[PDB]
């Protein structure tokens, strides 16, 4: 569960990022 | 957590049976047997 | 306070309250609270019914409804 | 080198302090050890 | 299971998984005004503006390694509002839930809290709500140390 | 003649190496006997009421 | 080998000291407490249930009697319970009645919590009222650490 | 053999828990009231006979109570233990009025007699 | 075991979810 | 079983007269160096010989803490850690300042 967790949380990242710069 | 290690079938008897725990007394020290 | 508050329960409902003429009960003095008859200690209220004519405690809800039995 | 490359420490010691209403457990971390934790201590302090 | 406190660094390790319990409890909402904006934080029990202050019942927090003080402000609705929520789950007709308050006996009688069980169930209401806001599997919050 | 065999439960949490009876009284009208236990407790027994002979029953058999 | 450290494996035995055996073979030494004290002997009072009166008791009645008074006391204690109860709820009642009488008188920001609700379910974990017959396990003992240790 | 004698069985009926220590003796108060016990944690519990009310317990041995009589004709109980002392509990005060000391270890049993005033 | 070898790989010594980054692929074990 | 009895009175008698002695020492009542250092010995182990029940029990009863919940307090901490924009602690630079 904290392994797919970690999983979902770096792309949310990613892509929030992505989507402000 | 705290909560219990231990038997219920022993207090399946305790419903025929007058079981008691009793860590005080029921009159003090200075209650003297009434002379 | 509830000596009071049961002068103010019979007074909207309409029932007599008024001690009865010498009367008393335990020494403390005995009620009239329609055809019901009360005495009042420590915040509570006892009454008798003629279930057993003897004193038993009460709440003040019923009360009203035993006497609204009664008075009718 | 430790924080890389070691996951496996010697064994700790315990003991208790005598504070006469609660005990404080007490514990003795091997020297080598101890000097890598403490800097350890105080460059995670510093960065965070 | 555990950490070791006696590691030079579990003072860090003690800190860091309490402010993630600070987050439960605050919520990242109310933690996040507290805090203020990242470019700017606030100091100490300040706030950016009176708005944020009023926004939210909780005003300060601080917590001492593993000691939090919380304070809320309430408006009499909200607080009374919370002792239903509270009573809903532990109703008592008895007065049960005043006997087992704790009262700072050391002080005089007027300094210690009111018998009124308005105040009283405020209090155990958020003791209840709080003590809700964090895992029993975390952390044992409890009425007797609290 | 033996006439009953009780065995002695330990009461919760001890051992069943702690079965043992240390002590025992009867009570002065002969009714009540109390027995004293290695597993801390007190146990107490009565006649059974409502036993008669033909109930429980004894035969001749020398 | 070391052998003076032993225990009492061979048996205990006595009856020959001071005094034992021969009654002028006490020393003029004695102990401070062998002076003579509480030389008036107490005895039973008459009538204290004496074996032969109790027997003409029919001994049975008398402990007959109160192992249903037993019964009787817990019944006690329900009505007592009762007692208790009713008062302090009609308590509420008169504040409840004096709250309606008043108004008759007068005609005379935790949804962002991740957590919550986790009392819903702990009802069932009240401690039972038994004797633990462990002493590092009895209640006490985890009590007794949790208060120390800290 | 020869022809018993018809006994009713006997059951169990009440367990009283409240010694730390194995109980070690039990005796029963001529009067049939109550019933005295000690045990191997060093105290006394005097119990009601007819519902099981812990009355009393009496601590003064230093080790394990290991003998308790009840006198049939004084307001005495007494005892012995481990320690080697032997103690008179004077009831009308619950206090040990009176030590026999002589006994080189354990005291296991004790009898105080039926007429004399000889334990 | 080389194919959960490279899998865990994947869990273990990644940067932090922090960082952001697209996820290393990981393979069904 | 003769044995194990007589270890669990021995146990018994030695842990209550632990307890027994350090509530003397919590009142006040013993002002002896030898009698509380030998019952933080007793107290010492008896701490241990329930630590040991614990971390035991541990591994057998698994984590304590859900799957639910450790990814809601893991997830609560990006998210904060997130907003804060938090950059990462990195590995000590081998030439650091």
């Amino acid at each position: 569960a904290l392994y797919i967790a970690d999983r979902k949380a770096r792309e949310e990242v990613e892509t929030r990022a992505q989507l402000e710069r | 957590e705290d909560k219990k290690y231990y038997a219920t079938a022993l207090e399946v008897y305790g419903e025929g049976v007058e079981t008691l725990v009793q860590e005080e007394d029921a009159q003090p020290l200075t209650e003297p047997i009434v002379k | 306070s509830l000596k009071e508050i049961i002068e103010y329960t019979a007074g909207k409902n309409g029932f007599t309250y008024h001690p009865q003429k010498d009367r008393y009960k335990d020494g403390r003095q005995v009620f009239w609270f329609g055809a019901l008859s009360i005495y009042l200690d420590s915040e509570m209220v006892y009454v008798m019914d003629p279930i057993e004519f003897v004193w038993r405690p009460s709440g003040l809800n019923e009360l009203i409804q035993m006497a609204q039995g009664a008075q009718g | 080198r430790h924080m890389l490359t070691q996951r496996a420490f010697k064994e700790v010691g315990i003991e208790f302090m005598d504070l006469y209403t609660h005990l404080i457990p007490v514990y003795d971390i091997e020297p080598l050890e101890k000097v890598t934790d403490a800097y350890l201590d105080q460059y995670l302090w510093y960065e965070a | 299971f555990g950490i070791i406190r006696g590691l030079q660094f579990a003072s860090f390790i003690v800190q860091f998984y309490g402010l993630v319990l600070d987050l439960l409890v605050l919520g990242l909402r109310r933690a996040s005004e507290i805090a203020g904006p990242p470019q700017c934080p606030n100091e100490f029990l300040q706030f950016q503006d009176v708005a944020t202050e009023i926004g939210h019942p909780i005003r300060l927090y601080c917590r001492y390694i593993d000691r939090v003080w919380i304070m809320f402000r309430f408006s009499a609705d909200e607080a009374r509002d919370l002792i239903q929520r509270y009573l809903t789950e532990h109703p008592d007709p008895n007065n049960e839930n005043i006997v087992g308050y704790n009262n700072k006996k050391c002080w005089p009688r007027d300094a210690r809290m009111r018998l009124m069980k308005h105040d009283v169930n405020l209090g155990r209401a958020v003791f209840w709500d709080i003590k809700n806001r964090l895992p029993r599997s975390i952390t044992t919050v409890e009425w007797e140390n609290s | 003649f033996c006439f009953q065999k009780i065995q002695t439960k330990p009461q919760p949490g001890s051992i069943e190496s702690e079965a043992g009876i240390y002590a025992s009284c009867f009570d002065k009208t002969g009714l009540r006997l109390i027995t004293a236990e290695a597993d801390k407790t007190i146990k107490m027994y009565k006649e059974d009421d409502e036993a008669t002979e033909e109930s429980h029953p004894i035969v001749w058999r020398p | 080998m070391t052998t003076a450290h032993r225990p009492t494996f061979h048996p205990a035995r006595g009856g020959t000291a001071r005094g034992e055996g021969d009654l002028s073979k006490l020393s003029n030494q004695y102990s401070s407490k062998d002076m003579p004290s509480h030389t008036k002997m107490k005895y039973r009072q008459t009538g204290q249930e004496t074996e032969a009166d109790l027997r003409k008791k029919d001994l049975r009645r008398e402990l007959e009697d109160k192992e249903r008074n037993a019964i009787r006391e817990k019944r006690a204690r329900d009505s007592a319970s009762s007692s208790s109860s009713h008062s302090k709820r009609q308590r509420m009642d008169q504040i409840a009645a004096e709250s309606a009488a008043s108004v008759d008188a007068d005609e005379a920001w935790d949804d962002d919590v991740v957590f919550k609700n986790c009392a819903k379910g702990v009802e069932e974990r009240k401690k039972e009222v038994t004797f633990i017959n462990d002493a590092i396990r009895s209640e006490f003992h985890k009590k007794f650490m949790d208060k120390y240790i800290k | 053999m020869m022809k018993p004698k018809w006994h009713a069985p006997w059951k169990l009926y009440r367990v009283a828990s409240g010694h730390t220590g194995w109980v070690r003796a039990v005796d029963v108060e001529p009067g049939n009231q109550w019933f005295a016990s000690g045990g191997a944690d060093r105290i006394i519990k005097i119990w009601d006979l007819a519902s099981g009310q812990l009355k009393l317990s009496l601590t003064g041995h230093i080790s394990s109570v290991r003998a308790v009589k009840v006198s049939p004709r004084h307001p005495f109980l007494f005892s012995g233990g481990e320690d080697k002392q032997v103690k008179c509990w004077d009831l009308e005060y619950n206090k040990v009025i009176r030590h026999y000391h002589g006994h080189l270890s354990a005291v296991q049993a004790l009898s105080v007699h039926p007429s004399l005033d000889v334990l | 075991v080389q194919l959960e070898l490279e899998n865990l790989m994947a869990l273990q010594n990644t940067e932090s979810a922090l960082k952001g980054g697209l996820n290393t692929p990981l393979h069904e074990s | 079983n003769m044995i194990l009895r007589y270890v669990k009175a021995k146990a018994d008698w030695w842990t209550n007269s632990a307890h027994y002695n350090r509530e003397r020492v919590r009142r006040g009542a013993t002002v002896d160096k030898t009698v509380c250092k030998k019952n933080l010995g007793r107290l010492t182990r008896l701490y241990l010989k329930s630590e040991q029940e614990r971390q035991h029990n541990y591994l057998k009863d698994g984590p304590y803490i859900s799957a639910e919940e450790a990814v809601a307090i893991y997830t609560t901490t990006v998210h904060w850690l997130e907003s804060r924009r938090f950059s990462p602690i990195p590995f000590p630079p081998l030439s650091y300042k």
